[PDB]
Formats: structure tokens, C-alpha cells, sequence
């Protein structure tokens, strides 16, 4: 059957919790965004940036992990045949302790992530300080100046030539103090992606939208994908959310399956349509039920591990302020056509 | 509002051609060719080091010593090649060190007239006894005249 | 012939992608700018700066590659005897991580692209990086490049100071004055924030000749697309101009996206929805048009 395996009921609660936490459900939004991201990664066509916008909890990191695993499995025969090759490299941007973003830390951590999980393939970066060690861990002197680290990163990325460079939580690039411009912080990444010919995919929340369109060059050499949540006005995404709820309900490792579809309004109210947030909520309720050795899921159980109204209100405010700005309509096309005189 | 002609066009075939390998160092023409006032090989090394912005010792240690295939040349490129400076009088001489320096400089510079800067032509007619100085000898008036007139100093 | 070879259909899809990715259409604007640049290079008229503009996607970089190859093959008969005579040097400016453009990095990258040995052991023989500056000057004097291309020249303006925006270029001005090396700064319309000026104009829809040229390049693009059945594209020239504004460079990569998607599905033709899938965003074209309008207004002074 499509439900959870039956012998898991006799297994200890740890096995059931692990099975539920390792279970990834496929829903139309995730599949569509994954297909678009894969087709863009397989061929960039001069693009230097991929902007995967989405809310908090829509599945922007599981999508990155799935894409990375698929690319690695696709290139594994080629990796075996040809050495000095990485299919996908990916790091996460760091929120700085100071008031400005740290580019030196970005360069050194990208170099560490790119080179450390490799066999001792002797490669000489064109910088004096950076080199390998006996244990294989790469080392960067604190005396090394940041443009030199950037040059070493360019040489390493050229030699390895990954298919895509993932930068998760890229919205931290905007943490700039003083009178800096958010443009000036994208040409550096743009130049790094241009000289190396490396497709830099940036994943972030709706506060990454400040990097959407800054200059004509940054707006031409970049494509965007929206990880849209599930709304409530449209019947279609409501039905899809109901289907996802049913799929979660069938895969809940409990003696008697609860009827989660009836409380769809409550589930949508505290999750805003995001599948990931619903997953964490259901995981919390399931672990509570297993801790009480329960056989059912009640409304009080969900209310115990729900989300407070203020958190959801802030969520929904930011979600509207992002979707309204990311929305395209016939007016945005008509005014563009009339601007060129094409109408 | 008639109909134009939809021409087509042609490609460019952006492929860089193949050029002969460039000289690692520069190619300054020696001063004094065909003149009794020809430049010395050691002076040529000093001038080519000045053109590259590096000290002559650094250039010899990091670029000329590795190319040579002698034990004391490879071992002396990590310790300070004092052997080649305490015995630099034989670089412009008629001996084997002069020939090897000429050949390695020719390989580095892709020149064909570097042997004129030494006395290798007179190897079988001239003896090295009392022929070469141990110390540098210069004409200060020559340096001043060459610098004032805008010519290169050699 | 004017069309793509018919033997590539039996070849794997990667071969078709590689063949189409290397096809560089010679639209009239590209060859006209190429002729102007070649005339300026051959006889500089005492100038030392060949500023070239153009919004992203006009084809400046491929123009640089074409000029590089042409000058190399023109000099080719005479480098057999003359060594240390690299014909043309082309580098790409670095976007600074800080507020100000870095000139030490520019000098060291220019030295690296010239294969100059012992960069770490440079010496100053009596400003930013005097040793590297003198080394680059000597390398330009002796290697004697015909032109010194600097792509992405708009990053030179990253100084955030009105009293320093024009003075940031003093290093290049002095390096071109005392070494006699032509500096051709290829950049977008930001470069107008400051010498020979060349404009890489797009195909504006107001002039019917530009429309005819755009339809011509569109047709010759559709002819070279490696599909079993030739996809009709001139009909949606209005669509292809809306999302492109008339730039022959981003049209090429748009068609590359669509062709790769078609080949991955083992398709045979291109429809409207295929182009819509890999089209530029509505807001992206608006921002691009705003920037190009600002550049055109800046350059509109007569
Ligand atoms: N389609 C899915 N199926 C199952 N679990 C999912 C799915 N999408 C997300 N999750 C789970 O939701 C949780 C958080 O989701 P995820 O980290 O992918 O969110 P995100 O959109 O990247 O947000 P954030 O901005 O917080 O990183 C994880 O436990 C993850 O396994
Ligand atoms: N006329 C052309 N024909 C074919 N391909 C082209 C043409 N012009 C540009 N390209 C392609 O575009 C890419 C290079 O970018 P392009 O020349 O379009 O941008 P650019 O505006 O000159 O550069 P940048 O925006 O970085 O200043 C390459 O893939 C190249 O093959
Ligand atoms: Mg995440
Ligand atoms: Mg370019
Ligand atoms: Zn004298």
C-alpha cells in the first residue's frame, strides 16, 4: 500500500520518527520548481545568477539538496572516468557579526568547501599563502589578502568547473552598512561568476528581493524562479494542499490513522500553505503522540505544538509584501510594450 | 509600408590562431653589435633583470638556475647562488660555464647572437690566464654620457 | 551554405549544442563597429583611449574576441622572427569588494595575463603598487601589444566620489601616456559617467532599418538552429523584440536556452510556449530598458 510499512508499528518509536523525518513528499510546486531549476542548471546560456525566491519553509533547502544529489549521481560515471571534477558545490551565506558582509570569509569558506572533500589531487593555486597540508585539509593564512583569495577561488573553480554554485540564504549579502549600494555587492559575485563561467544560484527568502533588478547587466545575466506557496483563493492549490495533508496522514506511523483533512482550515491558518512548515508541525505532534504512546491525533495535540498568531501574522505580512512585488500581470507587459512604442 | 528583404548573414568563426611560443624574458637588442664596444653577457643579464623589475640574482636563481641541468645549479637555486657570482668572470669567457649561460639565455630569450657577447669565438686561440678581471671596471664618463643623451646604459 | 549542415542531425545533441553555441552572426552594427575599431587601431591619430559603450547583450565581448583574433592573424607573418611581441592583450576588470576600485589587483592581473615571470619578486626602482606599476609599464613597452582591451570597464567607476570619479582613471591615463599603448575600454552605459568614442547601438524600433536588420538576424538565427524541422520565428518578431529590446547577444542565449530544451526532449521544432518558458522576466526587461534609456539620453548630446 501507499501508506507507511506495517511492521513499523511494532518497531520502537525512534524508528518511526526517523522514518517520518526521512520521508519527503512530492507536491506540484516542488516538482515544477525542481524541473525549472534543473533545466536552467543543465544549460545557463551566459546566465550568471539564478534567483530561487520563496517563503520561509517552502522547501528551498531540500530542493537544493535534491538537485545536488541528482547532479552528483548523474555525473558519477564521469567522476569515476575523469578526476579533478566536482559536479555541484554549495555553501550558505553567513550573517556577519559586524555591520557589513565579510567577503574574505565567503572566499575562504567557498575554497574550503570546494577543495577539502577531494583526494590529494596536487593543484597549485596562483597564490603564495594557500596550499594543502599533510592531513589534506586546506589552510589559508590570516595574512592572505582577500583579492588573492578571490584569485585562488577563480583558479580552483576553473580547474574543477562545477555545474552550479549554490549559495543558500543569499539574502545575507544585503547586510551592508554605511553608504554602500546593494549593486556594488552583486558585481563582485557577478565578476567571480563571469571570469570563471560558473552559474551562481542564490536561494533566499522574500528579503532577497532587494537584489532583484539593480542594473541592466545584473538583470540580463540572471534568471528567477518563484517557489510559490499554496494560496487559498484558488481551488486548485487548496485541493493540492488537501492531497499533501492526506499523504502525510497516510504516512503517519500510528495505530489508527487520524482524519487530518477535516481540519484543513486550521492547518492552512498556522502554516500559510507552506508544505515544509506543515511537515515540522506534524512531526512535532507525532513525536508528542509517540512520547505518550498514543494511537490517534486530536485537535488539542495539534494546538499544543501549533504556531502563535503573531508569528503567522508576521509571516503573512512579509509573504504579501513579497508576492505583490514579485507579481506579474498584463499591465506590466502592456506598459513595457508601450514604452518601446510596440503597441 | 512595403516589404523589405529579409537578408541573412554570415558567421565570424571566433577561433584564435596559433602563434610561435613567446620568449619567457624580453628580447633587448645587445648594444655594440658590429662595434668594438659590444656589451658583455653579464651586463646583458643585469639589463634584462632591470627591464623585468627584478634583481639579477633573483632572476638567475629563480629562472636561469632551474633550466640548467647541473647538480650545483639546481641545488644552488634554494641557497643563494654565490658560486656563480664569485666566479662570474667566466660568464663572458671562453669556457663551458660561458657556453652554458649563453645557451640557457638563448633558450629563455629565443635570440641567435648571444655568443658574440662572450669570447667563445676565441676559445681555441685565447687562454684564460690573466685575461679577465676579478672586479668590475667602468668608465663614469661613459655612464654619464649614455644617461644624459637618453641612450641605454650598458 | 547559409544554413546549418544537415549531417549534425545524426550526431548527438551535445554536438549540435556545441555547433550552435559557436555561431556568431555578423549583424551590420557589429561589423560596422568592428571596421571603426580596426580603423582607429591601425591609425590612432595620437589618441590613447578607445572607449566603447553598449548595453549588456550588444556583443562587446565577442567583438573583442574577433578583433583579438584578427589582429593576431594580421601580425602572424612577423612574429616568426620577432619574439616577445604579443599582438593584443585583453583583460576583464575586477569588481571591487570594497567601496573603491583596487589598482594593485588590476596591475597583478594584467601582469599575469602577459605571462610576466616573477610577479611576487618585483622591485621598485625609485601611488598604488609602484613596483607592479613600473613592471606593467615595462611589460607594455617591451612586449609591445597593439591594443590593451579592458572588458567590463564600468567597474572603474566604483569610487563613490564626485571629486574622485574622473581622477580614478589617472593610473590608466599615465600608463597609456608613457608606454604608448592603446587602451580600448569596453563597457556598458555606466562608462558614460566620465579619447575616441564608439557606440554599440541596439536596434531601436523607431527606425524601420533597425527592424529590418533585427528580422534579418532573427531569420539567420532560425536557419542555423539544428532541428529536424525549421522553426518559424519571424512571425513573433514583436515578441522577440519585447523581451530583447533589439540586442543580438541576449537573443542568442535565449535561443540557446530554447534549443537546449528542445534537444533534451528530442523535439523537432520550436513553438511559442517553448520561447515563453525560457523568456526574460517582465521586470527584467523593464529594468534593462530603463538603464539603456538613461545611457541613450546621456549619449544623446550633440
Ligand atoms: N517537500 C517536502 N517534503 C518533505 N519534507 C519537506 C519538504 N520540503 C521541506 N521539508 C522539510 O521542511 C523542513 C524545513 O524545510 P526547508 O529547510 O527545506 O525550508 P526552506 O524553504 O529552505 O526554508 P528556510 O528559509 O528556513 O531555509 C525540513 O525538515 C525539510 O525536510
Ligand atoms: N552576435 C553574436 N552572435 C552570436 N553569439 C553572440 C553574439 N553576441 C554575443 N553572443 C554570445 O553572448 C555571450 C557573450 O555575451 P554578450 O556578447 O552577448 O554580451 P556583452 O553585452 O557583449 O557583454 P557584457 O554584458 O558582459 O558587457 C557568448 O555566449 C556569445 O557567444
Ligand atoms: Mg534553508
Ligand atoms: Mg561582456
Ligand atoms: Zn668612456
Amino acid at each position: 500500500s501507499t501508506g507507511f510499512p506495517l511492521e513499523l508499528l511494532t518497531r520502537p518509536a525512534t524508528e518511526r520518527l526517523a522514518y517520518f523525518e526521512n520521508y519527503t513528499v512530492a507536491h506540484p510546486r516542488l516538482k515544477e520548481v525542481y524541473e525549472i531549476l534543473m533545466r536552467t542548471i543543465a544549460e545557463p546560456a551566459g546566465a550568471s545568477f539564478i534567483f530561487v525566491y520563496g517563503a520561509s519553509g517552502v522547501g528551498k533547502t531540500t530542493l537544493r539538496l535534491r538537485v545536488e544529489q541528482k547532479l552528483t549521481e548523474l555525473a558519477l560515471p564521469k567522476l569515476e572516468s575523469d578526476r579533478a571534477r566536482v559536479p555541484v558545490v554549495g555553501i550558505e551565506a553567513i550573517a556577519p557579526e559586524s555591520r557589513y558582509f565579510n567577503w574574505k570569509e565567503y572566499y575562504t569558506r567557498a575554497l574550503i568547501t570546494l577543495e577539502e572533500p577531494l583526494i590529494d589531487h596536487k593543484f597549485d593555486y596562483g597564490v603564495r599563502g594557500i596550499s594543502r597540508d599533510n592531513f589534506g585539509k586546506i589552510n589559508v593564512e590570516s595574512k592572505v589578502v582577500a583579492p588573492a583569495l578571490r584569485r585562488a577561488l577563480e583558479n580552483a573553480l576553473i580547474h574543477r568547473h562545477p555545474d552550479v554554485f549554490f549559495v543558500d540564504e543569499a539574502q545575507h549579502f544585503g547586510k551592508v552598512a554605511s553608504g554602500y549600494k546593494l549593486q556594488d555587492q552583486l558585481d563582485c559575485l557577478k565578476s567571480l561568476a563571469n571570469m570563471t563561467g560558473i552559474l551562481h544560484c542564490l536561494l533566499g527568502t522574500y528579503e532577497l528581493l532587494t537584489f532583484r533588478n539593480l542594473s541592466g547587466q545584473l538583470s540580463r545575466r540572471s534568471v528567477d524562479i518563484h517557489f510559490r506557496r499554496y494560496c487559498a483563493d484558488s481551488p486548485e492549490d487548496v485541493q493540492a494542499f488537501k492531497s499533501v495533508l492526506l499523504t502525510f496522514q497516510q504516512h503517519l506511523p500510528l495505530a489508527e490513522t487520524p482524519n487530518l483533512v477535516d481540519h484543513w482550515e486550521y492547518f492552512y491558518e498556522r502554516t500559510l500553505g507552506c508544505i515544509g512548515t506543515l511537515k515540522d508541525w506534524l512531526k512535532r505532534v507525532l513525536s508528542d503522540a509517540l512520547d505518550r504512546e498514543a494511537t490517534t491525533i486530536t485537535l488539542k495535540d495539534l494546538q499544543k505544538r501549533a504556531l502563535s498568531v503573531a508569528q503567522c501574522q508576521k509571516m503573512f505580512k512579509e509573504i504579501q509584501e513579497g508576492e505583490r512585488q514579485l507579481s506579474e500581470t498584463e499591465a506590466d507587459v502592456q506598459n513595457l510594450r508601450s514604452a518601446l512604442g510596440l503597441g | 509600408m512595403l516589404a523589405s528583404v529579409l537578408e541573412t548573414y554570415e558567421s565570424w568563426n571566433l577561433k584564435k590562431p596559433l602563434i610561435p611560443q613567446r620568449s619567457r624574458l624580453y628580447q633587448p637588442q645587445p648594444v655594440g653589435i658590429g662595434t668594438p664596444y659590444i656589451e658583455s653577457l653579464t651586463g646583458y643579464i643585469t639589463r634584462i633583470a632591470e627591464l623585468h623589475g627584478v634583481l639579477p640574482g633573483v632572476l638567475m636563481t629563480r629562472e636561469i638556475a632551474p633550466l640548467v641541468n647541473k647538480i650545483y645549479f639546481q641545488n644552488g637555486a634554494n641557497r643563494g647562488f654565490r658560486e656563480i657570482f664569485n666566479r662570474s668572470q667566466a660568464l663572458n669567457g671562453m669556457g663551458e660555464m660561458a657556453a652554458d649561460l649563453v645557451q640557457v639565455l638563448q633558450k629563455l630569450t629565443l635570440r641567435d647572437d648571444l655568443r658574440f657577447l662572450t669570447m667563445l669565438f676565441w676559445s681555441n686561440i685565447l687562454t684564460p690566464r690573466n685575461l679577465f678581471r676579478t672586479r668590475k671596471a667602468w668608465c663614469p664618463i661613459c655612464y654619464q654620457e649614455r644617461h644624459q643623451n637618453g641612450l641605454v646604459v650598458y
